[PDB]
């Protein structure tokens, strides 16, 4: 079962304005 | 305001085909430190981590910190109109939409200037570890061993040892199996494992891992039990460019 | 009857490679002063003017002026089957329907007989002119910024100035700009009357430059308001001009 | 817009048979 | 049991890289004398013949004859998998349903170790006798790749009218006609174009197959053609000190 | 027309079990 990258680290959004 | 003027355009031309086949869209923060990037794919499979250090730039500049959201693939476009021999120059202003590259023939000056846009990015935090088992080995060899195995199989089962590490496809047509020894520089198989792991992996992904590999003269995988595999490749004198890739089940 | 016997045949087979995709059928004029070819693209946006003086060939005759309409297509075909040392002969009848290549490895002789074709052909009036502005620069470096500028746009507006011409792109994705300074085939010289600025279609650009295997360099000609005429001076054999035509 | 040739230019209309 | 050791590797990589786009599956029949395979291509118009004498192979052992059912298309995927400088070993059990194939990169620091798996096909063989054709050219396999792939965009089908000095190839189409004339050469050796004949020929083939065979040029230097009346042609790469590789092709009409 | 191998030669078909 293919896992995902957000499963093992802390995610943490960010809105970039440019 | 930024500015930073790199000698070798080369860097920059091999860093930007090396990533805008996996991430079209991407933040780039600049901070004195130099030039970050942490994004991941689509899917959220993998994700890539570029380090450029301020050092590495003949010149450096930046007043204020900078996170300009990128379309990898326009940046790569632009790119592509560089000459492996152009001094690239990248400038960019705290208040502007727009990031302008200039490139620099060693009586022709291109002068380019790409939009920016914004992007509602997803950043991981990831801390220092200190993995199972650590292979450096050929860039060259890995890439051959990931395309080889993807005539066979869709995922590979690393098996990382003491004495060497195995690489292993199976599919409809049989199975395949690559052994590497240690060897007794840039042709060297090395091994630093603590624990052995064994590991299985999406071949897809690892073949855009490997598009990285004019970046470097080797490669190192980082590998640690029920974690992403850690795919290095250091830019010399520059940083490095790391892709991360999630193991199946 | 019409013989001309080239031993540098590669030169035929890099006219046709830097024709055959910009233009169909044309009309080959053979006359004793040598082979001359005009003909538009199909849009008429842009006009290809060939000449092969008689005194390029090693041996040339023409008894008679002859009008073969040929299918550039088909010739390209047929010359992609001499290599790049053979010695090339064209051989017509005037009463015939037929062109005949023979191609003489430098114990391999080939013999091919291209048919030809009728054409309802439509001849531009192109008056010698002195353009405001002549860019001579090698064939490559103009080769590069027209592939490059056309990742960033279609049309490209190129400035000519005394000291150096710019050409310039612009997209959805930004705009880009080349600065070329007036500097044997590595210099780069403006022979300017007047300033000139103007804005062509990368396409067809990306056409022309499918004949810098014919020369080192090229050159640009252009005057406000008229096509631009792009040069390849054919190595004592004549030239290759392109003429593209300006966006409003 | 896209000028074309036959703006600049006088042209000649030809009959080719061959 | 079976188990071949070519040090030259890319022979075997070259063999199937000559042979997988004209025949998709094929019988490898393994014995004393080395290996061989009879194959004809869907539409029966043309036939291969390989054969790999045991004395080319560094090692080679066959306890027990073997009539293996390959898929070419899968067994060329693996041997791409293998280096041009790698030693190839090949290994088979008797009572087996897969082809071990062993490649060893020249330092012995990287083994590969791949098991293709063998399939069950209906095969039918022709019997070809020995004979003594009218024509026989040997000349340049690059020559006559070059002949081949020109004339096709000439025409579909080639004449090759051999006569005692020379040999020509003529093609016919919408556009025209070509026609390539090779001339015996003297004293050149991969250069020459050497012909035997007993009595001229002139035989029409479809250059959509020669095209085919074409793909067989990096097993040889030379290539050549032998011919006769009413009969398919020859076209033969002798794989130097392994064996050979032929390409038969019915004629038309 | 195009002709078989099949045509001149004597076939005999066999049955590959691996």
């Amino acid at each position: 079962r293919q896992t995902s990258m957000t499963d093992f680290y802390h995610s943490k959004r960010r809105l970039i304005f440019s | 305001m930024f500015e930073a003027r790199l000698v070798q355009g080369s860097i920059l031309k091999k860093v930007l085909e090396a990533l805008k086949d996996l991430i079209n869209e991407a933040c780039w923060d600049i901070s004195s430190s130099g030039v970050n990037l942490q994004s991941m794919d689509s899917s959220h499979v993998s994700l890539v981590q570029l380090t450029l250090r301020s050092e590495g730039f003949d010149t450096y500049r930046c007043d204020r910190n900078l996170a300009m959201g990128v379309n990898l693939t326009s940046m790569s476009k632009i790119l592509k109109c560089a000459g492996n021999e152009d001094i690239i120059t990248l400038r960019a202003e705290d208040n502007a939409d727009t990031l302008a590259l200039v490139f620099e023939a060693p009586e022709k000056v291109s002068d380019y200037e790409m939009k920016l846009m914004d992007l509602d990015v997803e950043q991981l935090g990831i801390p220092e570890q200190e993995y199972s088992c650590v292979v450096k080995m050929p860039s060259g060899e890995f890439a051959r061993i990931c395309r080889d195995l993807s005539h066979i199989g869709d995922a590979v089962v690393i098996s990382c040892a003491k004495d060497g590490v195995k690489f292993s496809a199976s599919g409809e047509l049989g199975n395949g199996n690559i052994k590497l020894s240690q060897t007794s520089e840039e042709e060297a198989v090395t091994i630093e494992m603590n624990e052995p792991v064994q590991l299985t992996f999406a071949l897809r992904y690892l073949n855009f891992f490997t598009k990285a590999t004019p970046l470097s003269s080797t490669v190192t995988l980082s590998m640690s039990a029920d974690v992403p595999l850690v795919v290095e490749y250091k830019i010399a004198d520059m940083g490095h460019l790391k892709y991360y890739l999630a193991p199946k089940i």
